[PDB]
RNA sequence: GCCAGCGAAGUGAGUUCAAUGGCUGAGGUGAGGUACCCCGCAGGGGACCUCAUAACCCAAUUCAGACUACUCUCCUCCGCCCAUU
């Protein structure tokens, strides 16, 4: 009497990042419903869109979870290399990069979220090297340990 | 980390490769101290008896802190 | 010259699907081409499969311009993806039409005598 | 196993009817069926002669099988939307008993229930115009499929938009991860003389919808049969069936 | 799940035999001759310009076959058509026109055994003993009953006889289209024509479709080698792909264009500059084709330029038992078909083409 | 498990070269080796010293997986149309000896035969672009497979031209028939600074393609591996 | 008739916006076939090839028992009708 999901993961890796300021719900449902038209036909762009839903998403930091099927996970998770050309007023050019495919389970997929942070932080000591960053990692340590 | 005389050959080992590994800042302090050793010998004859040998083996105590950046 | 007996039994060997093509129009300005009719094939696709399977390997075979039948093949991934994207009439200019399969056989040789009427009196 | 039958949903004059008869009897279709559409506006209910099938056909029809003719039969398809306008639909149980297979055509989940449970229909029309998201529960298939009920799962999206080829094999997906695909049988609504495809074509359609990979064949003539032959036990009586035999 | 199915295979089966003509354990006779229908034979010999005039009177002489309009079944169980026709030879009964998995579907055997394929409606109220034949889900829509009419001939006043013969004259009436056609093996010659004069018999003769091919791009062939040397001979199933397009005029180059036809010719390949076709089109008696097969077997007694001929049947879409024992279904295609590749040093091919639902005996 | 092997066709400048360092460092890639286009119109010579990565880079690559140091390798692309310039990798072979994996570009099927039986490379690079003819014979392909010699399928359909996303998707399908997926790699060229995927999205792409429901995550992992196992010894 | 509980890490599945009965290949058993081999009692065994392996249904703390929904199957007990001697 129930349903199982799957939920993927996806990165925007890009320079200029006024690109990523420019994320919301209305449009990330209208970019990816519509890339399925483009590289499919209207086969996968309703067997993808009747369990398709957006659950996750933060513009600052840039991660993108998405709903899909048992069914019909293969389509979405092949159609997220041909999303390019995210047209607005200005001129973008992301692209979505996968982490790891989901099968269900939100619990242990917002625990690969946080170790894929906690790497993030520690490879960003060395290479970038500022005084006034270091101690705004000090106080992610800080607030990490109080949780 | 614990370990014995065998044992500290490479309980270090693994110490100094997480420097490199975990890449962030952790500071490595190490103790040193006695651990006892009993040991017991007895063979199957009924007139012997077990002799209790005294042995000491050494211990570290490897200890990698989490100290902020 | 020798004298010797051997037993093969293949299990799906062929990898590929032939087709009879069969073409039905309301007006009589059939103004089509063979390299039309491969036009017609790769857009009906792409509105129902789309882009990837719009160039699955398929070929145009024995046509004709006054009968209107030739002769496809695709591969056992691509023979349910023809039948499909071609129910629903992927017309070339705007005028309505219809595909309608007359035989299905994967060999030519299954194919050419007849499988619809078997006899015509 | 009675192949190939349909649900054609057109009047407006016999010059293209008959041309619905002729064509569906050139490629495979034995028995055609032709649906009436009754809507909730105008209330209006043309039951009486409706078609006169021998008075107003010529006499011969013609198909590449067994040369048979055609069993023509007049089929009751109502647009359902208030349970205000269902009453006068549980009252043709006893008023006008003809239109042997009634369909019927829901649109509220408190109005589907009890057409499957308590409503004495023959099948039920399941389509999707015009963005209409519809829930598909589990209780109120797994009785119809014991009861004997059917889906007419009708296709016709490429008469006049692309994008009707969403609505349909959306709302299909939807019933087959829940339906299991028991009983659900598909025809095309036709009401211009080329929309109808040979039922040797029609039958990946289905596989399209995925439904089996050999029930699907079985979906236009197993289950056609089971659905029409649940029309014929709601017609006379249920249990016994009295014929008139005048040689 | 609903991914898989869409792309995933129908079935189908080959089976490649190699032999000798001069074996005595060879089965080429016994497969042809208990091979029950067919309706396609066609044969090719390369370089033949000019046709021995003995093979072009078998060609003119493969029929007839007769048609008979609304022939009902208890005619055939008479004991006066058995002591006719199924006592002093081999008579044959195919209902035209009405498919395997549509409707009711009546065929006959040379030795004596009416197998016919019914429906629920029929099989029901013939109340005839038979059982399953595939398998459709849950609801089993099609039965199969076999009645030897050979055992029966022995005790006519048997209770067996007078239970099939009521169940058809006033129990239940059916009615068919047969293909008729007799092989003339008995002492008493009886045309059908006399038979049959109350119901409409029109005796058919078979379309006969004479050709010649020029310019035809032959493969390279090693007949002790099916699975086919790399750069030098070709593989069997090679040549069955590319057997079926010489037949369907089909004979292309590669032209890189809007309209790019991919079929390329089997190689290593031999341009051969003449090629001849011929298409026999109508019921055809499988004791014919072994008058045939032998005369093929028989045209390398001369030393010929052609490496090799070829000899193949296709039978019906719609033939309830072929094979003595294989009941062939319809599921979206799949028809039943053999080959013959002979060659000059008296071997030969057997590629035997399996349906959708099909099996295959040795 | 050595995964997310690639190689990257890429010079134009040492700004756009390691903004493609730093994106595959970021995603998956461990081994990142950088192409070179070498043809018959110029005829140019640059093996000794073509870019030298270890004296440019600042000598840290580090990824956010495993975090390892990244094997950078350098690799050549021959583009070749006619026999006389086949000759010509037959006699840099004991000149120069560097350029560790060696992939060439056939264009002919009389010369793609002697390139999978005579001609010692390591892969072959098949890009069909623009109405390229060039059919697939299966007696070439059956001996390149015990061998050991592999087949490259360079990609980039999604941002330059869509014409181009059917050329690749189609003469792809025209060599899974025969090659089977014995040794199979799909590599993508990459000259703006994002025409990169990341690395568990190969093994959609891959099945994209088709070629397995499974083997094609062990085309950019398992494959890949084989091409720097083969070529080792062919230096040395 | 009435009276007795413990917030503390981690279930030979342990999920909780609710993971998991996968594919291919080779077998078992149940039908069908042999131009194949061995044992020599007309017989039997092996080898090879084709096909069926499901329906009912879904873990949410666990276990025992009753009840109910079932057929690719095996065991026990029988009925009806057909045909044979």
């Amino acid at each position: 009497v129930r349903f199982k999901h799957r939920y993927l993961l996806c990165e925007l890796v890009s320079d200029d990042p006024r690109c990523r300021l420019s994320l919301d719900d209305r449009v990330l449902s209208s970019l990816v419903r519509d890339t399925i038209a483009r590289v499919h036909g209207t086969f996968g762009a309703a067997a993808c869109s009747i369990g398709f839903a957006v659950r996750y998403l933060n513009a600052y930091t840039g991660i993108v979870l998405l709903r899909c099927r048992k069914e019909f996970y293969q389509l979405v998770w092949s159609a997220l290399p041909f999303i390019t050309y995210l047209e607005n007023k200005g001129h973008r050019y992301p692209c979505f990069f996968n982490t790891l495919h989901v099968g269900g389970t939100i619990r242990t997929c917002q625990k690969f979220l946080i170790q894929y942070n906690r790497r993030q932080l520690l490879i960003l000591l060395q290479n970038c090297t500022d005084e006034g960053e270091r101690e705004a990692i000090q106080k992610s340590v800080t607030r990490s340990c109080l949780l | 980390i614990h370990g014995l005389g065998l044992a500290i050959n490479r309980a270090i080992n693994i110490a100094l490769q997480l420097q490199a590994g975990s890449f962030g800042s952790l500071q490595v302090a190490a103790n040193t101290s006695t651990v006892e050793l009993v040991d017991e010998l007895e063979p199957e004859t009924d007139t012997r008896e077990p002799l209790t040998r005294i042995r000491n083996n050494s211990a570290i105590h490897i200890r990698v802190f989490r100290v902020t950046p | 010259p020798a004298a010797t007996y051997e037993r093969v039994v293949y299990k799906n060997p062929s990898e590929y699907h032939y087709m009879k093509v069969c073409l039905e129009f309301q007006d009589c300005g059939v103004g089509l081409n063979a390299a039309q009719f491969k036009q017609l094939l790769i857009s009906a696709v792409k509105d129902l499969f789309g882009e990837v399977d719009a160039a699955l390997p398929l070929d145009i075979l024995t046509y004709e311009e006054k009968t209107l039948s030739a002769i496809l093949r695709i591969c056992s991934s691509g023979l349910v993806k023809l039948w499909s994207s071609l129910t629903l009439l992927g017309s070339y200019k705007g005028k309505k039409c219809a595909f309608r399969v007359i035989q299905v056989s994967p060999f030519l040789l299954a194919l050419s005598g007849n499988s619809r009427e078997l006899v015509l009196d | 196993a009675v192949f190939a039958d349909l649900d054609l949903r057109a009047g407006s004059d016999l010059k293209a009817l008959r041309g619905l008869v002729e064509t569906a009897a050139h490629l495979g279709y034995s028995v055609v069926a032709i649906n009436h559409i009754v809507d909730f506006k105008e209330k209006k209910q043309e039951i009486e002669k409706p078609v006169a099938v021998s008075e107003l056909f010529t006499t011969l029809p013609i198909v590449q099988g067994k040369s048979r003719p055609i069993k023509i039969l007049t089929r009751l398809t109502i647009i359902v939307s208030d349970p205000s306008h269902c009453n006068v639909l549980r009252a043709t149980s006893s008023r006008a008993r003809l239109y042997d297979v009634v369909a019927v055509f829901p649109k509220t989940e408190k109005l589907f229930h009890i057409a499957c449970t308590h409503l004495d229909v023959d099948l039920v029309c399941i389509t999707v115009t015009e963005k209409l998201p519809f829930y598909f529960k589990r209780p109120p298939i797994n009785v119809a499929i014991d009861r004997g009920l059917a889906f007419e799962l009708v296709y016709s999206p490429a008469i006049k938009d692309s994008t009707m080829r969403r609505y349909t094999i959306s709302s299909a997906l939807n019933l087959m991860q829940i339906c299991k695909g028991k009983n659900v049988i598909i025809s095309s609504a036709a009401e211009r003389p080329l929309e109808i495809r040979g039922p040797y074509d029609v039958a990946n359609l289905g596989l399209l919808f995925g439904l089996s990979e050999s029930d699907a064949k079985a979906a236009v003539s197993t289950n056609c049969r089971a659905a029409l032959l649940h029309g014929e036990t709601r017609k006379t009586a249920f249990g016994i069936i009295s014929t008139v035999k005048k040689p | 799940a609903t991914l898989r199915r869409l792309r995933e295979a129908p079935r189908h089966l080959l089976v490649c035999e190699k032999s000798n003509f001069g074996n005595h354990k060879s089965r080429h006779r016994h497969l042809v001759q208990t091979h029950y229908y067919n309706y396609r034979v066609s044969f090719l010999i390369p370089e033949c310009g000019i046709l021995s005039e003995e093979l072009k009177n078998l060609v003119m002489n493969t029929g007839p076959y007769y048609f008979v309009k609304n022939l009902p079944l208890h005619e055939l169980i008479t004991p006066e058509f058995i002591s006719t026709f199924i006592k002093k030879g081999s008579c044959y009964a195919l209902t035209y026109n009405t498919h395997i998995d549509e409707d009711n579907t009546v065929a006959l055997l040379p030795n004596g055994k009416l197998i016919l394929s019914l429906d629920k409606d029929t099989y029901e109220e013939t109340g005839l003993q038979g059982h399953p034949s595939q398998f459709s889900g849950r609801k089993i829509m099609k039965f199969i009953v076999s009645i030897d009419l050979m055992e029966l001939s022995l005790n006519l006043d048997s209770k067996k006889y007078e239970r099939i013969s009521w169940s058809f004259k006033e129990k239940k009436p059916l009615k068919f289209d047969f293909l008729l056609a007799w092989h003339k093996t008995g002492s008493e010659e009886s045309t059908m024509m006399s038979y049959f004069s109350k119901y409409q018999i029109q005796e058919h003769q078979p379309k006969v479709a004479l050709s010649t091919l020029r310019d035809l791009q032959c493969p390279v062939l090693q007949s002790s080698e099916l699975e086919g040397t790399p750069e030098v001979s070709c593989r069997a199933l090679e040549l069955f792909d590319w057997l079926g397009a010489v037949f369907s005029n089909v004979d292309l180059n590669n032209e890189p264009n809007n309209f790019i036809s991919t079929y390329c010719c089997p190689e290593p390949s031999t341009v051969v500059a003449k090629a001849y076709l011929c298409t026999i089109t109508g019921f055809i008696l499988p004791e014919k084709i072994c008058l045939l097969l032998e005369h093929l077997c028989h045209y390398f007694d001369e030393p010929k330029l052609a490496p090799w001929v070829t000899l193949s049947v296709q039978g019906f879409a719609d033939s309830p038992v072929s094979w003595e024992k294989n009941e062939h279904g319809f599921r979206k295609g799949g028809e039943h078909l053999y080959n013959f590749v002979i060659f000059n040093n008296q071997d030969y091919w057997l590629q035997m083409a399996v349906g959708a639902n099909d099996h295959c005996p040795p």
